[PDB]
């Protein structure tokens, strides 16, 4: 049956943790879609697919936006999308984390908030994560498509300004988390997170970032990265994750966006077309037979 | 500290009426155009309850019968209207300086009219005696409002010394209050003298409720 | 969003607890954690704060040694430990979560409390003494015992729809309580009527007539 269409989501979960696996088989109930959801360690939010049959597949990822700054009227950075074609073999097993979008500054269910929502530290939106698509050869994981997740917006962010994606596909090249400063730097791929801001590797388990201290303590604006990756936000905006995580303001800059992620396209796999800000949530991937 | 002045320390209310409790700081509560004045619901056996914080501010699924005004020294929680299930404690309390200070509190009880108690005196048991020891005790029952004085009378002469008295909180199908009053002596002192009575004032007569027994 | 603490405490004078409150649903390290003491008849007091990212603490001076604050990020766990205890120290001990300048810097979320009992006095069975004297007014009387919970019925419960049992009073380190019925004239002494004393601590259940 080539027809099949598997559509892999957050199962219903938000924020910097991901879901468990009573979401997931409640979202994925009544469809050709079943996982297995680790409960523990760093595989915990990252689902299991088993492969059906020997074939090539495509294999499209999308990341996680970041969150809104201070202002409602503020567009987010949208997560990146990364199509490839891959080929496969029948019982590989295939490991997914959706990214999950990084936490709004606005608008807020404060009253208090939503006054400076509609017109220091604290309004700037979280990080957001990336979307991880790997497998497991000989004990190490081994990634196929690393979805970006964008960068969050800075509390005063003015213009509605992005750079251009970033797409690696060279393995020597190290998965890094991005440089935190008051604001979360997003997780990358293997890496040793300290911070409690910043957004851990996938390999930590791609937790997403607390929002800054500076802010916490005093004012209580929260902004968290969203799993997995995303960094945690200040006034400064948090970084997106990725293969190598988007970097974070040095300073507690009102005006800095944090930067995307990098995305990962394996090379022995098929680019299909180049990698594109489109997605204004969550992520997602979508998994179907290629026909050649 | 920032003193907390909360007024009244007791509060009686007819339902569907206004209830209003008031709040005084000893200095200004103001900082970064916010006050952080806030107002808590706490009823028996239960941690309190955030009804309104920065003065002004409904908190999360609070009644809209509830609401917060002031600012600076000066604040006030209104009620209204009145329903039965608003009588507990209510407490003001500050953060805008450490330490973080309460105000004293205020019971909020329901309004119901004047009723005079009806009083009862009981001898000791043979029982406790046999152990040592004699308690007289004198009930005060379904009386309103709850401000009453207790006068134990021995030999005519009143005696005070040795009491120990206990309040209920308002009945929630009468809403009256009772108190008991328990005079322990030894029994030596009890068996010294003949006649008890136990005597009480309240507001709803000019002379005192009397009920008494001698020994036999 | 949850604050589940630890069960109640009897010590004797000397002692010392450790109450622990476990958070979850929220980021433990981005939160204030307070503690509040409240006694019968007393308002609330604030013993002082923690904040669990970095270690911060703010404290009552009237608190200071006397509650020792602390925190474990490995299980989110935020405890009060009391030292050199005294019956001044009994109470209920409540934790709870504060939020920043916004929120105006209130508590919003609080443990179920924690009962302390602080006495020198070693566990004692009650005492219970009949009450004897249109309405008649009967009582029971239970002096003497140690802890606190007891409870009154009458008629083992089927009679209780004029029943009156009043707050306990401390005495020499034990507790007493009184307890009231009133009947019509004509169902007593022409019934008997019983209160029974439960004080399950010393695992105890007494039956009393009233016997005019
Ligand atoms: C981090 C690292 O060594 N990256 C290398 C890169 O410099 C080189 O251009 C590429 C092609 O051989 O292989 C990889
Ligand atoms: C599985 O996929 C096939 C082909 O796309 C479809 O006919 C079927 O309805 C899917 N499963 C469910 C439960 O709908
Ligand atoms: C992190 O720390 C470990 C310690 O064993 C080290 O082996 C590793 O190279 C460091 N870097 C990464 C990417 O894990
Ligand atoms: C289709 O098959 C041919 C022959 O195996 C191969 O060269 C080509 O890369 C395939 N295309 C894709 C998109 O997989």
């Amino acid at each position: 049956d080539p027809t099949v269409h598997w559509l892999f989501t957050t199962c219903g979960a938000s924020g910097p943790h991901g879901p468990t696996q009573a979401q997931c088989n409640n979202a994925y109930q009544n469809s050709n879609l079943s996982v297995e959801v680790g409960s523990e360690g760093p595989l915990k939010g990252i689902q299991i697919w088993k492969v059906p049959a020997t074939d090539t597949y495509s294999i499209s990822g999308y990341g996680a936006a970041g969150g809104k700054g201070g202002k409602n009227t503020m567009m987010r950075s949208h997560g990146v999308s990364v199509l490839g074609i891959f080929n496969l073999e029948k019982d590989d097993m295939l490991y997914i984390l959706v990214g999950q979008q990084g936490e709004d500054a606005c608008p807020s269910t404060n009253q208090l908030i939503q006054k400076v929502c509609i017109g220091w530290a604290g309004g700037g939106g979280g990080g957001g994560g990336a979307t991880y698509v790997f497998k497991m050869k000989d004990g190490v994981p081994v990634p196929l498509i690393i979805a970006a997740g964008g960068g969050g917006r800075a509390y005063g962010a003015k213009t509605d300004t992005f750079h251009p994606e970033r797409l690696e596909n060279n393995s020597s090249v190290l998965g890094l988390n991005g440089n935190s400063g008051a604001a979360g730097g997003g997780g990358g791929w293997n890496d040793n997170t300290s911070l409690l801001w910043a957004g851990k590797s996938l390999q930590e388990g791609a937790t997403g970032g607390h929002s800054c201290p500076q802010a916490m303590k005093k004012w209580g604006w929260e902004t968290r990265g969203g799993f997995g990756g995303g960094g945690g936000g200040c006034s400064s905006g948090g970084g997106g994750g990725g293969y190598i995580g988007g970097n974070a303001a040095s300073n507690n800059d009102p005006e800095m966006d944090g930067e995307d992620g990098v995305s990962f396209i394996s090379p022995l796999g098929i680019l299909y077309t180049p990698a594109l800000k489109v997605m204004e949530g969550h992520g997602e991937v979508n998994i179907k037979h290629y026909l050649n | 500290d920032i003193v907390l002045t909360q007024s009244p320390a007791s509060l009686a209310v007819s339902l569907g009426q206004r209830a209003t409790i008031s709040c005084r700081a000893s200095e200004s509560v103001d900082n970064y155009g916010i006050s952080f004045m806030n107002w808590f619901q706490q009823k028996p056996g239960q941690p309190p309850k955030l009804l309104i914080y920065a003065a002004s501010n409904q908190g999360s699924g609070v009644p809209a019968r509830f609401s917060g005004s002031g600012s600076g020294t000066d604040f006030s929680l209104n009620i209204h209207p009145m329903e039965e299930d608003d009588t507990a404690m209510y407490f003001c309390q500050q953060s805008k300086e450490v330490p973080w200070t309460f105000g004293g509190g205020t019971k909020l009880e329901i309004k119901r009219a004047d009723a005079a108690p009806t009083v009862s005196i009981f001898p000791p048991s043979s029982e406790q005696l046999t152990s040592g020891g004699a308690s007289v005790v004198c009930f005060l029952n379904n009386f309103y409002p709850k401000d009453i004085n207790v006068k134990w009378k021995i030999d005519g002469s009143e005696r005070q010394n040795g009491v120990l008295n206990s309040w209920t909180d308002q009945d929630s199908k009468d809403s009256t209050y009772s108190m008991s009053s328990t005079l322990t002596l030894t029994k030596d002192e009890y068996e010294r003298h003949n006649s008890y009575t136990c005597e009480a004032t309240h507001k709803t007569s000019t002379s005192p409720i009397v009920k008494s027994f001698n020994r036999n | 969003v949850q604050l589940q603490q630890s069960g109640a405490e009897l010590v004797k004078p000397g002692a010392s607890v450790k109450i622990s409150c476990k958070a979850s649903g929220y980021a433990f390290s981005s939160y204030w954690v307070n503690w509040v003491k409240q006694r019968p008849g007393k308002g609330l007091e604030w013993i002082g704060q923690i904040y669990p990212g970095d270690g911060d603490t703010n404290y009552n001076g009237k608190f200071k040694g006397k509650a020792t604050l602390t925190a474990d990020k490995s299980s989110s766990t935020a405890y009060m430990q009391l030292s050199s205890l005294t019956s001044e120290d009994s109470a209920v001990y409540f934790c709870a979560r504060s939020r920043g300048y916004f929120y105006g810097s209130t508590y919003d979320s609080w443990g179920q409390g924690t009962t302390l009992t602080v006495s020198s006095a070693k566990t004692t069975p009650p005492s219970v003494y009949p009450l004897a004297p249109s309405m008649v007014t009967l009582g029971c009387l239970v002096k003497g015992y140690f802890p606190e919970p007891v409870t009154v019925t009458w008629n083992s419960g089927s009679l209780s729809s004029g029943v009156h049992t009043f707050p306990a009073v401390l005495q020499s380190d034990l507790y007493t309580l009184s307890s009231s019925v009133t009947v019509p004239s004509s169902t007593w002494p022409s019934e008997t009527v019983t209160c029974n004393v439960a004080h399950p601590a010393s695992s105890t259940k007494v039956d009393k007539k009233i016997v005019p």
